[PDB]
Parts: structure tokens; sequence; C-alpha cells
């Protein structure tokens, strides 16, 4: 009736020389930028991070000009492959925020959200094309439709309806396991006994055996938007084009239809010709021009 | 380290006779002996005095490795606290330092073994108690109600096995990151690790291949002995039965075939190993873990 | 995509082609004539002498081939193909090297020489049947019905590694066509280390030998053969459990985009041979005619047997006439008449009866020596080894199986048990040995002459009793021994003086004081000739 | 300064100290530089291995710590020592400007072999904390596996472009490339392993019967596994007594050939670094039995020596000791000083140790000089101490009893290996003793079945096998030294010899000498023996004109190696005359051991042994006369009646 063995580690030696294009160095560089960069002899980002933590807003708004000024290699990396670089910068934010919060408590945070603002030259909605897929773009237009708030999971606690084996999942297309995980997971020596019983019959929990225990899970907010080109410049004899936009968490309920905005995001695709995909934008930042007070 | 329960009972009675309250530690250790080993280990690791003799070229290698590990622990702690202080973002500082830093766990820095020995009949008889742990029993009388307790058996040793190393924790090394990985083993068999699981290699995209290092690993000296009933204990018209004893640590080589002894140990279960077709439920096998030996001659 | 090439390999190929073309008081060239001979007689193999190859180019070619035969064999094959196409009009060709400068023992093989060409010697213990061996397989692709032919195996079952056409992107999915593929003959042979090569206090070694093509069915159990070929390695699953660290192989996972096939490398040394020769007319017909034309030839024939033993002329005249036998006759009704002669020498441990056995075993062509108590029923007769790793069973010869149509020597004959005595009785009555073990029946040939040496039952031969009262044998076996030579000791001054003088001469003079009329080779030639007359 | 993690070794300190010890150390010939000359001789001859007596380090002050470092961390220290030896070598060759041809030494390899690690407590007394330390063992070789190829470099080929790679093993693991390293070809997982193109090393496993000095209560013998690598393979044969130095290891084992699951309980073994095959308490191996093995040692460049070295002073002392006129009595008296008198018994033992001359006929034929002796007499004499002493002095041999043996147990058998799970052939008592002496006690209790196998051993020095799977003839070049007790209680002198010994009369004639150890009561001899025995308890430790055992063994080994007597006509005449005399004398039957040709052979062997002693190369009249006298005295025909075969207790001298 033994329990489950553990695994741990500790650093002793110095491995190979670090490379520049490795995740840990990226995180360290971003942490240095957050804690050091100066504007007008001020620690803008450290101060605003401290204030936000004091306010319970778990996010940072960062201007791309400052980053390109501080360091160009990571700027190019972030521009080229945001899907790989954004989580690294978010985990750097969370690492700094942990220390800030502990020291403040001296005198259970989630993963922080990165909000990107920009002022570079925009691109027309009619100029987006294949070359921009998965890159970062800046777009202008008018909001014409906002949807209702949806619910998505960020942490799930699940259980098996046959053998009552429990586990967890963290999100930060994830799906519930197709099979029970109590076999591959050799938890214990008596766990091997428990996985067989009543003569010769094998143990098979079935397909999709897991259920979600809702009272012990966490969820976030989600929303959809529609952006249209400004009706002044549309060509004659044609209707205006638009695009679908998705934002989450702290970028929800920020604008209302009829507002003229600047959007920074990622040009992506999804599956809904022969090999056609439907484009859309992952929102990174919203900038409003001040409408209808 | 040998822990005598007579000392515990004397301490309890000393506390009682002068008025103050105290808990029954003896019975708790007796009924659930397997959990108090680590409690005593943790308590002892909190009070060990510093060494008054320097480490020289005539010490064991294990001591050298232990001392190196402790020095490395201290160096990492000092580096972390200095780095945090230099940032400009004292109980809280040490707390945050403890939260973000790895170390070598206490089990990898111990050098001693801990055993219990039972309550003698004399002490219980003088203090008006019933020393269960030192009432001799035959293999016949030990049933499933005694599992998880500290019990004593009287018998004659029939077989003893040669001492061999039983691995407790395996060690690996990663040339990519320089970390040391430790894998606990408490089963008759285990699966070696393949790829590194440290924080640095975990966060990166190219992980390193672990290599096994025997010298850093944790081993135990293991023996298994069989004990058989005495003639005067066997009922009329029956054949004597046997029992299994496990010996670990510095207690090895203390039993030789042909000895009539009184072994002390914790009675614990083990997985079933018979024929599959005759398994009805969660059946188990029993063994004794040795803690103390006494001879009749 | 151009394939990488080894300039050295092509250089050796050209060197070998020139060697074949340019090798030569009437001068002649042997290799071209031999290629012409192969064309004439439709053969498959070429025989090349090693010294011919060695005495050229300062030995560079000979060395390169010697320590890198495995590397350069395909290039030698290509060169031979080109030469034969140029000088002569599917066929599998084999080369055969032989006459190497030196020979190795089975006890002195090292992993350094793996993949090189050497020569070894040993005694054959077992041989298997000839079986077809997959050589160049043909497969049919599954995702598409393409066909792939001429796929090489290289000591193991190999599959094609990629579809040959871009119309299909198949890989690792194939089917084997057993109808349009070729095979070669395959045999396995087990050899044993020589008796005089076993070091002090140690048991003999064994080594597996593999034969192919036209070299199969050459070795015979119980013979000594000199082999030549390559030293190779094959998997050994049995090595797990040995101490030490055993190499393992895993796939390198650096440089692969992300978002287990480990193998064990244990091996054992075997031997794949290409030339096998056994080791034991001409002008000598004149010598044979001269020697037969002697008139007292019989006296010399008798005197040249056991020259190191004093006296005992009758035993010599029996040992002779045991080497030369009668004739086997068959009756119309099916009754077969024996032609073999059996002998038994009776004496106490203080006599010299064993020396006759030792002389016979050291001299006779196919002879085996064994002891009464150091033998067994399976040691005699034969056994069945059903653990043939590749297929059906095989049978291993015993003592009586060896020396068929020869002589079997049995010392301490009076210590045989009942079962082995019945086995010898069966061999004597009918010249066959019947095996019934592991559900397998078989019949064998045991046409053998038995030379036995027995001790008296009581230690000393009581001359008051008869022959039957002084022996321990059973009536059936005792009734088939056609000669009983009982040797006793007589005290006489001149006999003792002569014996002492002879013994002291042998110790002082050694080989010098022998002077027999005829040499052992001469006796062997005479007996071989004379066993073919049928009086 | 910069230590290695886990250890306390500093590379710089260790190399500096080793260099200083190498360049300044003397044996205190004791005043000269000991290791400078050894390195010089190594380079003159070209040897590559240096044998380091670890006890030499405790003498110098600096290396008092390097000793413990070597005993605790052999892995790092041995590599450091090898590199330091090569560096010191280049320094020695260049600092004096001897010869500008130093490329070979700069390209070859060096190595150091510790061989005097401290005294241990036995393999079974070690604990888990002793893994990866330096230890030593004593034992007897039983079996050895054939050479195992062990891969070091793997050879891959690409199945689209013929590009071939080479990968070196790394702590027992091969990293197979996952992509061709070409730019033209980049196909993934296209590389195949060609085994026959790989490079392999040498490996072997030896089974050892350990013989610890201290034995706890109730401990039975066991066996150990030894791993030898590279040049040390095939350097041991079953029956050899050896001393080994190596590392104490451990390893996990796979549960089955299908899965990759390991077992928590580990398997222990030893990795060998040095083997000692010589001693000062026993004779050297007979070189006539290892002819090809020495040649193979020379071919294999293994620096293990089978025979002990001789200094010039030792040879001079040998000559002087052989030049005196009391040599025979002195040598006899040296044997077993703790045994009183028995002059002729000790002379026979010494002659057996020396042995006769081996003839080898060209074109086939073998005569051997092994000498067989049977000891019969009163039960309470000292005839088993003799067997014990001869067993402990001889290089090879097994001490067996007649009733506790069997025909199979003496010759050969088949057993299933517990590691490889296959069947293997092992050796018996009489083959393990080849080249030595086999001691058999209580020869009269051996069964006739068991005795049957001794005939071939004593009549041709060989054995034949006809068993399932094995048919071969083995060498059994071993001498027989037996003992027997009389029928009843005491040797009755009123009966013939054949009525007192429970053996067939014909068997007693195959021995070379037969001794009748009779016990007679005479007050003078009783006083002498009692005083001799009671002097041994005067002080708690022994203190008993006797040569030391080391010098005796050295002398006998030198004589056996370097002298080969040959018989002359003057000896031939006496031999024939004496043989005819024995045959005629005594000519109503089974009253005496009848003379045979074996007696003439025995005289030849004994005369050759007498000549071989005292460093003579010719056998002469005195040798034959002494041989005949010894043969007659052993059976004491002087006190025997030729007619009735009885013995007179008054004509026998103690
Ligand atoms: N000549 C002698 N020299 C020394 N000790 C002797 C002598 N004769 C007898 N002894 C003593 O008597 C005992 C003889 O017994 P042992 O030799 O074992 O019997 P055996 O060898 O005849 O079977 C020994 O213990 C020994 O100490
Ligand atoms: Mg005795
Ligand atoms: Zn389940
Ligand atoms: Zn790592
Ligand atoms: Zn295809
Ligand atoms: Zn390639």
């Amino acid at each position: 009736s033994f329990d489950r063995p553990e695994i741990y580690s500790a650093p002793v030696l110095q491995g190979e020389s670090p490379n520049d294009d490795d995740n840990t160095e990226i995180i360290k560089s971003f942490k240095n930028f957050i804690l050091e960069f100066r504007l007008d002899s001020q620690f803008i980002y450290r101060d605003q991070l401290r204030n936000n933590i004091l306010v319970k807003n778990y996010s940072l708004t960062v201007n791309m000009e400052h980053l390109i000024g501080y360091n160009e290699d990571i700027y190019k990396k972030l521009s080229d492959e945001p899907s790989d670089i954004i989580p690294l910068f978010e985990t750097a934010i969370t690492q700094v925020a942990k220390r800030i919060s502990i020291l403040s408590r001296a005198q259970s945070l989630p993963t922080f959200q990165l909000i990107l603002n920009s002022n570079a030259n925009q691109i027309p909605l009619r100029d987006l094309d294949s070359e921009h897929v998965s890159k970062i773009v800046r777009l202008s237009g008018i909001i014409i439709s906002t949807s209702v708030l949806s619910s998505r999971a960020t942490y799930l606690s699940i259980m098996c309806r046959n053998c009552r084996h429990t586990t967890s999942i963290t999100i930060n297309t994830v799906s519930l396991p197709r099979s029970c995980l109590s076999t591959i997971e050799s938890e214990s020596s008596m766990a091997n006994e428990s996985n067989i019983g009543d003569e010769s019959t094998k143990k098979n929990c079935g397909p999709d055996p897991y259920i979600i225990i809702h009272e012990s899970s966490k969820f976030i907010d989600q929303q959809f938007l529609k952006l249209q080109e400004i009706p002044e410049l549309v060509p004659v004899g044609e209707m205006p084009r638009n695009l679908t936009m998705t934002c989450d968490r702290y970028l929800t309920n920020k604008v209302i239809p009829g507002t003229r905005v600047t959007i920074v995001g990622i040009y992506s695709i999804y599956n809904s010709g022969v090999a056609i995909r439907t484009p859309y934008i992952k929102i990174l930042g919203i900038q409003s021009d001040v409408e209808t007070s | 380290v040998i822990i005598d329960l007579d000392d515990i009972l004397q301490y309890q009675n000393e506390k009682f006779l002068q008025g103050t309250q105290a808990d029954d530690l003896v019975s708790a250790i007796q009924q659930n002996a397997n959990h108090f080993t680590e409690l005593f280990c943790r308590a002892i690791d909190n009070n060990m005095p510093l060494p008054t003799k320097e480490i020289d070229y005539k010490d064991d290698v294990l001591d050298v490795i232990l001392n190196q590990r402790r020095l490395r622990n201290e160096r990492m702690l000092s580096d972390r606290t200095n780095e945090i202080r230099s940032e400009n973002l004292n109980d809280a500082l040490r707390e945050v330092v403890e939260d973000e830093t790895e170390l070598f766990p206490p089990n990898l820095t111990r050098r001693y073994f801990l055993y219990f020995k039972p309550l003698s009949q004399n002490c219980a008889r003088r203090y008006r108690k019933k020393a269960i742990s030192s009432k001799p029993l035959s293999v016949r009388q030990i049933k499933g109600d005694f599992l998880g307790q500290l019990i004593t058996v009287r018998g004659i040793i029939t077989r003893v096995s040669d001492v061999k190393p039983a691995v407790e924790v395996i060690a690996y090394t990663c040339d990519q990151c320089g970390y040391e990985v430790f894998q606990e083993v408490n089963s008759r068999t285990f699966t070696p690790l393949s790829e590194c699981t440290s924080e640095e290699c975990s966060q990166n995209q190219t992980k390193g291949q672990l290599f096994m290092s025997t010298r850093a690993s944790k081993f135990s000296a293991f023996q298994e002995c069989k004990i058989q009933e005495l003639s005067q204990q066997v009922p009329v018209g029956h054949i004597p039965r046997s029992l299994n004893i496990h010996v670990n640590g510095t207690l090895v080589r203390s039993l030789s075939p042909g000895d009539i002894v009184d072994v002390t140990g914790i009675f614990l279960p083990a997985p079933y190993t018979g024929f599959k077709a005759l398994k009805a439920g969660l059946l188990t096998e029993t063994y004794l873990e040795a803690q103390f030996v006494r001879q009749h001659k | 995509v151009k394939k990488v090439d080894d300039v050295t390999g092509e250089k050796v190929r050209e060197a070998f082609e020139q060697f074949l073309e340019d090798f030569s008081g009437e001068v002649e060239k042997v290799y071209r004539a031999q290629i012409e001979f192969m064309k004439i007689y439709d053969l498959n193999t070429i025989y090349i002498d090693y010294q011919h190859l060695s005495m050229r180019e300062n030995g560079a070619l000979a060395m390169a081939i010697s320590e890198q035969y495995y590397r350069f064999l395909p290039f030698l094959q290509k060169g031979l193909r080109r030469v034969v196409r140029k000088y002569a009009p599917e066929r599998v060709f084999q080369i055969s090297f032989f006459n190497l400068p030196t020979v190795h023992r089975i006890r002195d093989i090292r992993s350094e020489k793996i993949g090189s060409l050497l020569s070894i010697s040993g005694t054959v213990t077992r041989t298997s049947e000839v079986r077809p061996e997959l050589y160049k397989a043909s497969f049919t692709c599954d995702m598409c019905r393409a066909i792939v032919d001429n796929v090489e195996q290289s000591f193991k079952y190999t599959e094609p590694t990629f579809c040959p056409n871009p119309s299909c992107e198949n890989r690792a999915f194939w089917t084997l066509n057993v109808t349009r593929s070729r095979f070669l003959d395959w045999q396995k042979v087990r050899i044993q280390e020589n008796a005089n090569e076993i070091p002090t206090g140690s048991m003999p070694r064994t080594l597996d030998v593999i034969l192919r093509g036209d070299s199969v069915e050459r070795a015979k159990p119980g013979d000594r053969c000199k082999f030549t070929g390559v030293e190779i390695v094959v998997p050994d699953v049995t090595q797990l459990g040995l101490p030490g660290v055993k190499p393992s192989s895993t796939l390198d996972t650096r440089g692969i985009s992300k978002t287990l096939g480990v193998r064990d490398l244990t091996y054992k040394i075997s031997f794949l041979a290409c030339h096998v020769i056994s080791i034991g007319s001409s002008d000598e017909i004149n010598e044979l005619k001269e020697m037969v034309k002697d008139e007292h030839i019989y006296d010399k024939l008798v005197r040249s047997i056991a020259p190191a033993v004093f006296g005992h002329e009758a035993v010599k005249k029996g040992i002779l006439l045991q080497m030369l036998g009668g004739v086997h006759k068959s009756t119309v009704e099916g009754i077969k008449l024996r032609g073999d002669i059996n002998i038994c020498v009776v004496g106490d441990p203080s006599t010299s009866k064993s020396q006759f056995l030792k002389y016979v075993v050291g001299f006779a062509p196919r002879s085996v020596y064994t002891s009464g108590k150091a033998s067994s029923a399976a040691g005699l007769t034969a056994a069945v080894v059903r653990d043939e790793e590749g297929g059906d069973y095989t049978i291993e010869a015993g003592a009586l199986m060896l020396a068929d149509n020869g002589i079997c020597c049995i010392d301490e004959f009076d210590k045989m048990d009942i079962s082995d005595q019945v086995a010898i009785h069966e061999a004597m009555e009918q010249q066959t040995i019947s095996i019934a073990k592991a559900g397998i029946h078989a019949t064998l040939n045991a046409r053998t002459s038995i030379l036995a040496a027995a001790n008296p039952v009581g230690g000393r031969y009581n001359r008051k009793l008869s022959l039957r009262g002084n022996l321990n044998m059973t009536a059936p076996i005792m009734s088939r021994f056609d000669l009983f030579f009982v040797i006793l000791d007589d005290c006489n001054e001149k006999i003792d003086t002569e014996l002492a003088s002879h013994i002291v001469d042998l110790h002082m003079k050694r080989d010098e004081a022998i002077e027999p009329p005829f040499s052992a080779e001469q006796l062997r030639r005479y007996i071989k000739y004379a066993r073919t007359f049928k009086p | 300064l910069r230590i290695i993690w886990g250890t306390n070794v500093s590379i710089q300190e260790c190399t500096t100290n080793f260099r200083n010890f190498l360049m300044s150390f003397k044996y205190k010939t004791d005043e000269e530089l000991y290791y400078i000359k050894q390195l010089n001789e190594m380079r003159e001859l070209g040897t590559s291995n240096l044998n380091l007596d670890a006890r030499n380090l405790l003498a110098y002050k600096q290396t008092e710590d390097l000793y413990h470092q070597l005993l605790n961390y052999p892995q790092e220290v041995i590599s450091i020592m090898d590199q330091t030896i090569k560096d010191c070598m280049v320094s020695l060759i260049v600092d004096n400007n001897l010869d500008y041809d130093l490329d070979e030494i700069e390209t070859k390899f060096y190595k150091v072999r510790p061989y005097n690690v401290g005294s241990c407590k036995g393999m079974r007394e070690l604990n888990p904390n002793d893994i990866d330390k330096l230890i030593n063992l004593k034992g007897l070789v039983l079996r050895s596996t054939p050479v195992i190829p062990d891969m070091k470099v793997a050879f891959f080929k690409c199945n689209v472009c013929d590009h071939t790679m080479a990968v070196e093993i790394d702590r027992g693991v091969i990293q197979e490339p996952a992509r061709c390293e070409r730019i033209d070809c980049n196909e993934p997982n296209s590389m195949s392993l060609i085994h026959n193109r790989c490079s392999f090393a040498d490996k072997q496993v030896i089974k050892l019967q350990e013989t610890p000095d201290f034995v706890p209560d109730g401990q039975t013998p066991h066996s150990i596994s030894l791993c030898v690598y590279d040049e040390l393979v095939d350097s041991c044969r079953a029956g050899d007594r050896i001393e080994v130095t190596g590392t104490f290891r451990s390893i996990p084992i796979r549960a089955n050939s299908r899965q990759r699951v390991l077992k928590s309980l580990y398997k222990t073994y030893v990795d060998v670094v040095h083997v000692k095959k010589v001693s000062d308490k026993r004779l050297d191996v007979d070189t006539s039995t290892i002819e090809q093995e020495l040649m193979q040692n020379k071919v294999d460049h293994n620096e293990v020596e089978e025979v002990r070295q001789i200094t010039d002073q030792d040879l001079a002392k040998i000559r002087e000791v052989a030049a005196r006129e009391d040599l025979y009595s002195l040598l006899a008296r040296s044997i077993a000083p703790s045994i009183y008198e028995l002059e002729d018994v000790k002379k026979g033992i010494l002659l057996q140790l020396f042995g006769g001359t081996n003839k080898t006929f060209t074109k086939g034929g073998r005569y051997r000089g092994d000498i067989n002796i049977l000891l019969c007499g009163d039960p309470s004499t000292s005839k088993s101490q003799i067997l014990q002493y001869v067993h402990k002095i001889t290089p090879r041999g097994v001490y067996t009893s007649g009733k506790g043996s069997s025909a199979v147990g003496l010759t050969a058998y088949i057993t299933r290996d517990v590691d490889t799970k296959q069947l293997v052939l092992e050796s018996g008592a009489l083959v393990l003793s080849d080249g030595g002496v086999c001691c058999i006690d209580e020869f009269d209790k051996m069964s006739d079945s068991t005795r049957s196998v001794l005939h071939e051993v004593m009549e041709q020095q060989t054995i034949s096998i006809a068993k399932a799977g094995i048919i071969t003839t083995l060498n059994a070049r071993s001498s027989i030294l037996a003992s027997a007790n009389p029928i009843g209680s005491r040797y009755n002198p009123n009966l013939p010899v054949t009525e007192n010994i429970d053996l067939p009369p014909p068997l007693l004639s195959r021995f070379d000498l037969v001794y009748l150890v009779l016990d007679k009561v005479d007050e003078k001899n009783d006083r002498e023996l009692a005083k001799h025995l009671t002097n041994l308890y005067l002080e708690d430790k022994p203190e008993h004109d006797v040569l030391p055992v080391e010098f005796l063994t050295m002398y006998i080994s030198y004589a056996k190696e370097h002298i080969h007597p040959i018989i002359t006509e003057a000896a031939k005449t006496e031999l024939v005359r004496a043989y005819v005399g024995m045959r005629k004398m005594g000519d109503s039957d089974e009253k005496r051991i009848t003379a045979t040709t074996r007696q003439l052979e025995s005289m030849i062997r004994l005369a050759e042994a007498h000549a071989k002693m005292k460093l003579k190369n010719v056998v002469e009249l005195e040798d034959v006369q002494e041989a005949v006298r010894l043969i007659r005295s052993a059976i004491k025909d002087y006190a025997t009646d030729p007619k009735t075969g009885k013995i007179d207790m008054n004509l026998v001298q103690t």
C-alpha cells in the first residue's frame, strides 16, 4: 500500500555556454528591460507594475518604441513570431510581480496579460494578404458590432466516472483525455493491484470517461468584435469589407459600436475553394479616438 | 541512533507527577510506528550541533560529499539574497529567497540511521503499564490485526541472505544545464529516466539526456532472513510455520542461521505475488522490518 | 542526387582488375585460363593463391585486402564482373583465397581482427542440413502497386527504405513476394578446438562456422579442417545478466522541431568461411610395386606394428587383419554375412595392453579412443539436438558413429554398464544404431570393428578357471569376439634383461632406437591399396 | 585550488606531488634513484605499463595523502598518474638530449598498475559505502568465458547518398544521428548501422573461488565475478592461484529481455587492474606445461610475469649452497621442520618435488617424470601433516578424500550458468591439478568405480571423455601422493604386507615408492620426540641449520627450470643389473609386491631427480645406487624374510 515516489532537482555545475536564441535568456533579457529601462530618468514600467499590483489589475501596457530602443533583436523576434515570444514576456512579468507582491506584503497571482500599444504606420484593411499571416499588424477602422461575453476555462478539475481517478488541467485546442490516465500513470504498487479485479476480466473505463467538477474550476471572459473600413473611402459600386476580432480578459468591454479605433494584433486563420481558410485578428491592444461623450 | 521507549515513558511520568499535561507518545509510536521515524528524523535534523572536528584526508567519502552539498546550499542561498537585495524593487526577504531557490533536501544530507527498541517488561510493570511491543509471539499468532504496529517475535533463524545494496534514490546528471536529478524508488523494480526534468531544461526547447551517477545515488544495505517457530510453540499434531524479516542499515550481519532470538520490528504489508487465478480482492503479503535484536545465548 | 564515392575503393578495384589481367620454360597465365575453364565447365567460383597476390606493389594490395576484406569485397566482385565481361560472354560469383602465411588457433581470436581475413583450424563436431537463404528479395509496394527487385539482405531480413517513384510516398509498408526472388544454399557447422591446443587445466572451446554456395556439404563430423574467411559479429541476446556496462543506442534529439526506439548492442564472434580443406597418386607407384614384389613382406608388415612394444607377436598379427578385413556378403533370402573382425586383449593392470590401443588410435585412419567409466550411453551411439535455432532438429554423432568402417578402441571394457553393453551388442549383431528420443525415430550405420582391453574379474587371471569364469562380460557380447588374446608374465633371465635393455635404450636414445622396416605413411598407403581386392 | 565535485582531488597538487615523488625516491642499491632507472629501462625496452607498489607512497612525506586519494578516488587519480608519467617521460628524454626520435613516445599510451593495496577483510565483509574503491583478493580460477567484442566506435551509413559517419561511445551510450550532415542530402532518419564496420575492444569474465584469510563463524565458500579488459584477457587459466587488485563495482540488471525494467537490488563485481601470479611461499609453475602461453603473452604485449625474477647475488648464493658436501641432508631437513626425523620420507618428498626429466619424441610420443608415492603405516604417525605441507608448497593441486569423491566429480561435468542461463563445462579435481600434485587421503576407502579412473591418469597422464556433446582427450600431468591405513588396528608384522593393506596386490605395483611407516617403542626415540613436541609451547610464537622457505623454493624452482639430466652407459649397466636382481630375488604367491617394468621406470625417474638436484646434467653410478637404496629402504626389505614375507621388529631402525 505504498505511496507515490517524487522527483526533484538542484543546480551544481555550469553547463554549456548559453545561446542567445533560448527561452531562458529571452526571459532574463525581458526581466532586465522591465526592471531597468528609463524614460526621463524614471522607472516607468516598475512603477506602473507596482501600482497595478496595488490596484489588483494583473496586466502591463508596454509601448513598442521603448522596446525597439532598448534592444532590437528581441524586438525583431517578437514582431516575427509573436505566438512563441508572448508567453515568455508574460512569465517574466509574473516572475517580477511575485517579488513585488511579497515585498509589498512585507511592508496566488495568475499569469499576467501583456498589452501592446503602438504608433507606427498602419495598414489598410484591404491591404492585408498572405505575407502578413502570423505577423503583427496595426489597423484602423470603426467598430460596428460587439457580442456578448462568453466563458472559457483556465483551470479544470476532472474525475473518472469508473474508478474515480482525479487529475487537473491548466490553460494559459485543449481537450479532455480520450482515455483514463490511471494505467500509464503507475502511481503506486497497490495501484497496480487496484487496476485489476474479479477474475480474468480486464479493466476498461471506456471512451471519454472524465467529467468536469465545476465548483472547483476557474473561468475567464471572452468577446468578439467586428471592424469595418471607414465608409468614406469605400470604392463606388461595392460594399465595405470587414473582419472578425477576438479579445479576452482585460480587453473586454472596452469600446462600443460606432467608435473609431486603432488595433494591434496577429493576423491568423481558422477552419470553418479547396484549401481555403478564414482570416481573423487576435487582439493585442486597443486605442480609442474618443467618441460620443 | 537508538531511541529507547523507556526514556519516553520516564519523561511522561516525570511530567505527569509534577502536575503539567502531556501526551501519550509511547502508545502513538507503538500503534503507528512507521510514521514517527520521519518525525524523529526531522526533529533531530533541527538540533544537530556543528562539527568540532575538521574534515581531513582520513574521512569517509560520503562525509565529503555531504559537506560539499551543505556548502553549496549555503552558497546558493547567499547568492540569491544578494541578487534580490541588489535589485532595489528581513523576514520577508528570507521568505522570498526560500521560495525561489532549490536546495538539497534533508534526506540527502543525513548520515545516521534511526531505530526504535521496545518497552521492557520491567519498566511497564514498575510504572503500571502493559508493554505490548515486548510480549513475544510466535509466527502463528501474528495475524492481520497487528499490521502497522511495532511487535516482537520469538523464533529460531533458519536462513540468511548476503548483504547487497538496495537503491533508495537514484541520481542523474545533465551536461546541458548542470543540475542533478533524484528519483525516489520504493518498489521491487523501477524505470530509469530518459530526459531532463529540471526547470531550465523544462522551460527550453532542447532538453538534455540524463546519465546515471552511482556515487551520488542513495543506497541501503539489505538482508532478508527467515524465522521458524520453536517446538514448544507448535500445537499438537501440526507443522511449524515461518515468517520473513527485513534488515536495513547498520543492523545487517547481526543474524546467523541457527540462532534463537527475539526480533523487534514493524509489521507491514506488501503486494500479492501468488497465482492470478486465486486472487480474491486486494490480498497482500507480510514482512517484518527489523529494529532491534537480542540473543538467548 | 549523386552518391558519395570512396576513391580508395575504386583504386583497389583497378588494382585487382590489373592483377587478374596481368599475371603470368613455357610461360603461362593461370587466372585467364581458369576463367576460360569456368566458362567451359559452367562453374561458380574462382581459386586465387595468396602469394601470387602478395608479390606485387610492395604488398600494399595484399595488406589492404587483408585488413579490409569486408570493405573491398564488393569492389573485387565488380572488377571480376568487368574482366569476365571483357574476356568472356544473374550468376553469383565467389572468390576463394587460400594458402595464407600463418594460421591462428581458436583460443587466440580477438575483437581487433573483426572484419578481416584469416585462417583457423579445428575439429568438426556437428553439421546441419542445407537450407535456402534469402539473398536478393523482391517486394510490392502497398500504397501503390509498384514493384521493387534486387533488395539486398546483408546477414538479416531487410526491407526497402523508400518507394522508388515520386508517384507514391510510401515507406515502411511492404509485402514480400516469394515467387520471383533468389536463394543460396546455407549450412551451419560446429567445430571444436584441437586436443593438443587446449591449455593447461581448461575445457575446450567451440566456434560456429557458416558455409554458403558450393562450399556446403564439405566438412564431415569427426574430421580436422583448415578454414579461411572473415571474422564477423552477430547478436547475442544471452549476454544480459553479465557484469559490466553494455552499449545502448538512442536517437539524438537535438535539432528537431517540437511542440523510444532504444536498442541493445550485444554481439558474439562467428566465422563466415569461403574455403575449407581437410588435413590428414604420384611417383610412388614404383615404390608400391617394388614393395609388394618383396617375398617376406608379411614379416615386415607384422614387425612394423607397435614397434615400441616388446614381443607379443600374436597381438600384432591380430591388429593386422583387423585393419584389413574380410568381405561383406548378402544371401538371396536377405541374410547378411559379417566381414568385420573383433579382438579382446585380457590382462592385469601390470601388463602393456593399453599401448596397443594407443598405437591403433594414433595410427588408424578413423579411430576413436574411450574409457569404460569416462563414457555414457549418449557418449556412445548418438544423441538428438532438437534446439536447432533456425528450424528442425539435427543428430549429433557419438563414439560408435565415429570410426564407421573403422576401428573403435575401448579400454577398461569390463566397466561398461548393462545399457551400453546392449548398445554394443546391437551394433555387433546388426550394423545399425536405433535412436528413440524426444519423439524422433532414426536409424544409423555402425559398421565398426571393436578393439577392447579387459581386466580379469579378480585382478589376476586365475589359470585354474576357464575364459568364461575369468571374465565379467555377457554371453551375447562374449560370443562375438572372434579372438581372445590372454597375455601373461613369465619370469626368465634373458627376457628380463632384453626388456630392461630395450627400455633403457628408449629413454637414452629416444627416437633413434626404433629402426622399423616401414614408415607409418608407407603402411597407410599399403593398407589403403590392399583393402580393395575381395579375395 | 580547484577541486573536482564529489571528490577532494586537486589535479595540480596531485600531478606536482606525483612528479616530485617520481624524481626523488630511493628504496631506503638503496641509495640510487629507484624509479628513474625503471623508466629508463622501460624506454630502452619499450614497455608501456608501470607497476606501482602503493606501499612505496607511504614512505615519502609528500605522498602520505596521495595514498588515501588513490585508495578513495582511483578513477581520477589513475588518469592523472598516467598523464603525469607521460609528461615525466618526455621531460626525461628531452632534458638530456639523447635521441631526436621522440614521436613514438609522444604518440603511444602509458598506464600505472597499483599492486600493494592494504590488507582487506574479505569480499563479503564490504558495505555499500565501499563501492568504487580499491581492493585486493585471493582465490582460485574456475572458469573463463570466451572473448566478448565490446563496441567503442559506431559506423553509420546514409541510405540515399553513401555518406558514412563515425560516433564514439559516451559512458556506454551511442547517439544515432537524426539527420544526414550533408547539405545536398538532408533526409531525416536515413542512417543505418553497419556492425561489421565498427571498432570493438576486448572483454572477458572470470569466475573466482575466494580464499579469505579471516573466516567468520559458519561461513561457506562462494564465488565472485571478475572483469578484465584489453591486454589482460586470457592471462588466467582454471586452477591458477592468483592475487588480484581492482575496483569494487555495482550495477542494476534488467528483469526480462522484452521490457526495460530494472531491479532495485544490485549486482556486485570487480574490475581488475593488476594480477599477481607469483609468491615466495610456493614453487613456480612448470614451464614445460605453458610453452605456447608464454609465446602468446609475448605476442599480446601483456606484462604479467609467470616466473619470479632472479638477482645475480641470488644465483651466486645458489651456487655456493649447491657447492657444499651436506646438500642432500640439509635439503631433506629443511622440508617441514615441524616434523621430526623421517629422513627417507622427506628424501622421497624432496625427490618428488624435483621430479624426473620429460622426454618428448619427435614424430609423436611423450614420457613424463611425475613420481607417485603411497604412504602406508600405523594410523597415529605424521603422514597427513606431510600431505598438508606438500599441498601448501606446490603451485597447483587439489586435496581430496577417497570416500568423499566420485568418478564424475574427479573428471568433468556439465552445469547451467546462473547468469547466462546456458549450460557450460567445468573441470574436475584431476584436471585442476595438471602440472601439480594431487593429494588423496584414505586411499583404501575409495570405491572400485572411483578408482577405475586413476589407471589412465597414472599410466598415460591423460583422460578421455565420451559424453553428450564432448569427445576429447585432456592432459592430466599431475603427481599422485596417497596414504592408506592398515586393515584392523595395527600393522601386524606376523603377516605379509598384502594381508595388511586393503588394496589388490597388482595395484600396489604401479607406484614409484611405497612406505611402511611403522611405530616401534624405544625409550630414547620417545624421549626425543616428546622433547621436540614439548619445545613448541615454550613461547606463544614459533622460533624453531635449516634453510628459509623462500630460499628453498627459489633453489628448487631454479633447478627445475635450468637443469635437464641425461643418462649414460655407466648408469645403464647398473640399471639393468639392479632390475634383473630385483626380478630374480624372491622369484607361494601374493606374499610380496612382485617386481615389474614399473620398477625400472621408477629407478630411472629417481636417478634423474637425484641428478637434477645439485645442478648436475649427467646421471651417474652414485645416482642409480642412491635410487635403488631409497626404493629398498622405503619398503624395508632389509628386515623382511624373502620366504614368508614377515618383518622382524628388532632389525628395523627408527
Ligand atoms: N615425527 C613427528 N613430528 C611431529 N609431530 C608428530 C610426529 N609424530 C606424531 N606427531 C604428532 O601426532 C599427530 C599425528 O597425527 P596425524 O599426522 O594427523 O595422523 P595421520 O597423518 O597418520 O593420519 C600430529 O598432531 C603431530 O603433532
Ligand atoms: Mg592425519
Ligand atoms: Zn478510470
Ligand atoms: Zn538538464
Ligand atoms: Zn509506392
Ligand atoms: Zn545522406
